[PDB]
């Protein structure tokens, strides 16, 4: 019982999705099946998994890993909801694949936290990550205790500042600053890319999201405006790891996997290979 | 019941000092005002290597002790604390069988029932033991002598050497595995282990001394000892990364709570805190 359903989630550069080829009809390259299951309207549940094609930082992890495990999959895309959000006490996105055993494993830019980790298990992190401010080069905020964020009213006019809700940062900033996240709500980014516009326009003063994916646009920003404060500095450090079902027989072989793929080097490589920049 | 907590001398994640005449550990505070924690560790004092070791009570607090005592609160378990007798981390070394030393070998021996110290994470120990998610992320790099220039890793002092520029690392350690495995790095290791030092300490005085002219080993460490000895200096940024973590048997009944202690630590700031009052 060695083929593995497996959920993946399009986030550019650990998960980049793609066409299928027009001649061949078959997936290249460096890109793996994937398919994406896509409604035919809203007024049935009727619908037709798409084959796509999938590549980046976290598609080269799991072709190592199947390589190494000695497992082949069946690689897909979640469509009900994103990473990971406990919904009246239900997981919905990746997590909750995993959660509802509907996949035995999440591979993707899937962050690691406590509340995750009492429904299912993660592998060792493969990549560091936590939360990092994005803003305009030489704006001068400290961190996120700065008191433009945590008493942003005590400003004329308040500082703007957002997030892309119902991941793992907006969940740690409602833990932590009730003040600050019910301020933030106004200024919720649809994602990243809206967000990284907002920003470059005026009409956001910062964005605080993942670090790992905060670091890569930075390091590609046309003009290298957009900057992570500090030396690129991270706050509730923790990483991304793999997400699978509790006690599953699949993870002792997949952390030594991952800690062989860190010690020899294959982990800088796909560092080098997909998350490097100009800035 | 009561776990035996291992342990290693290792600044600024555990100091050890003696106790005071009474037994007891010296009152301190931080420049913050706050109490210094501190636990009676036991422990040997005579280094010397193939020497009897005569254990004594000894005062243990930093950066893990903080992070032990938090565990032991949040888990409501009681502890004993002791000094790892070989005074290394740990390595799998050839006797037909091999053994774990250091802080590995008394874990799995029994001999300790956690391992709470800078313990890094490397697939050769996950083999045996169960390491819990990191509580620090950090990396290798060089310690020299400042007015010695290397360019770091890549250095033809360091890749093409000679017995004119002396390097090292600890024995028995995570970097000794690292230099070992990596066949990229035998020239290193080759030179290496010609030179290696018992304990961090010794290596970090030793470049003092002018008797090592590079000390390969945890930037979280090395950074630290910079910081405070302006007559040290880190070369280069890290060649290599790793992380930290705490150290059970794979059939131990507090791992799975250990790592949620550590991830709600770092969710709330308390491990930044640490880092704060410790290293930076
Ligand atoms: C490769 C990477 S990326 C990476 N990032 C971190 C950053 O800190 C945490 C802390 C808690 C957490 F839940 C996840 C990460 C640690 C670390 O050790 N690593 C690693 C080595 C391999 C893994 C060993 O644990
Ligand atoms: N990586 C995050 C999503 C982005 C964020 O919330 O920062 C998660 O797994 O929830």
């Amino acid at each position: 019982d060695n083929h593995l359903s497996i959920v993946t989630l399009e986030e550019a550069p650990f998960v980049i999705v793609e066409d299928i080829d027009p001649l061949t009809e078959t997936c290249v390259r460096n890109t793996v099946p994937c398919r994406k299951f896509v409604k035919i309207n809203n007024s049935t549940n009727e619908g037709m998994n798409v084959k796509k094609c999938c590549k980046g930082f976290c598609i080269d992890i799991l072709k190592k890993l199947s390589r190494t495990v000695k497992f082949t999959y069946d690689l897909y895309l979640v469509t009900n909801g994103k990473h990971g959000k406990k919904v009246n006490n239900v997981w919905n996105g990746m997590i909750g694949e995993v959660v509802y055993q509907r996949a035995v494993m999440a591979v993707g830019s899937l962050t690691i936290n406590e509340e995750r980790s009492e429904v299912v298990d993660f592998s060792v992190p493969f990549v560091e990550t936590g939360i990092s401010v994005m803003v305009s080069r030489g704006t001068q905020v400290t961190g996120l205790s700065d008191k433009k964020f945590q008493r942003p009213h005590d400003y004329s006019p308040p500082f703007r500042f957002g997030t892309v809700p119902n991941g793992s940062t907006e969940r740690n900033i409602r833990n932590n600053y009730p003040y600050m996240h019910q301020y933030m709500t106004k200024f919720n980014q649809k994602g990243v890319e809206d967000a990284l516009v907002s920003l470059k326009t005026g009409k956001l003063d910062a964005f605080i999201y993942d670090a790992a994916v905060l670091n890569y646009k930075a390091g590609r920003d046309e003009g290298c405006k957009l900057v992570t404060i500090g030396s690129g500095y991270i706050f509730a450090t923790t990483g991304y790891g793999i997400a699978l079902q509790k006690g599953s027989p699949w993870k002792r072989q997949i952390d030594l996997a991952l800690l062989q793929f860190v010690g020899d080097g294959e982990m800088e490589e796909l560092e080098t290979l997909w998350l490097t920049g100009i800035c | 019941t009561r776990l035996k907590i291992v342990t290693i001398h290792q600044e600024p994640f555990v100091y050890v000092k003696p106790t005071l005449s009474d037994g007891t550990c010296k009152e301190e505070f931080t420049v913050n005002g706050d109490p210094v924690k501190k636990v009676i560790c036991t422990g040997p004092n005579d280094t010397s290597p193939g020497s009897p070791r005569h254990t004594v009570p000894q005062c243990c607090y930093g950066f893990c002790i903080d992070l032990l005592i938090k565990l032991a609160r949040t888990m409501n378990f009681t502890y004993e604390v002791h000094l790892v007798a070989d005074g290394k981390f740990g390595t799998q070394e050839r006797v037909n069988k091999k053994e774990w030393n250091g802080m590995m070998g008394e874990l799995l021996s029994g001999q300790a029932d956690m391992i709470v110290a800078p313990l890094t994470i490397n697939n050769e120990r996950a083999q045996y033991i169960e390491f819990s998610k990191p509580f620090k992320y950090q990396g290798l790099t060089i310690l020299v002598k400042k007015g010695t220039r290397i360019t770091g890793i890549n250095d033809p002092r360091l890749r093409n050497p000679s017995d004119k520029f002396i390097y090292a690392t600890v024995k028995q350690s995570s970097v000794d595995i690292y230099f070992r495995r990596q066949v990229e790095l035998s020239t290193m290791y080759r030179h290496m282990e010609k030179h290696n030092y018992e304990s961090a300490a010794e290596a970090i005085q030793a470049v003092r001394d002018n008797k090592l002219h590079a000390f390969i080993w945890d930037s979280a460490v090395l950074e630290f000892e910079a910081s405070q000895k302006c007559d040290l200096v880190t070369t280069g940024e890290l060649f290599f990364r790793s992380g930290f973590g705490i150290g059970m048997r794979k059939d131990s009944p507090w791992k799975q709570n250990v790592s949620l202690s550590i991830l709600k630590s770092h969710e709330n700031g308390f491990m930044e805190d640490l880092d704060k009052t410790w290293v930076r």
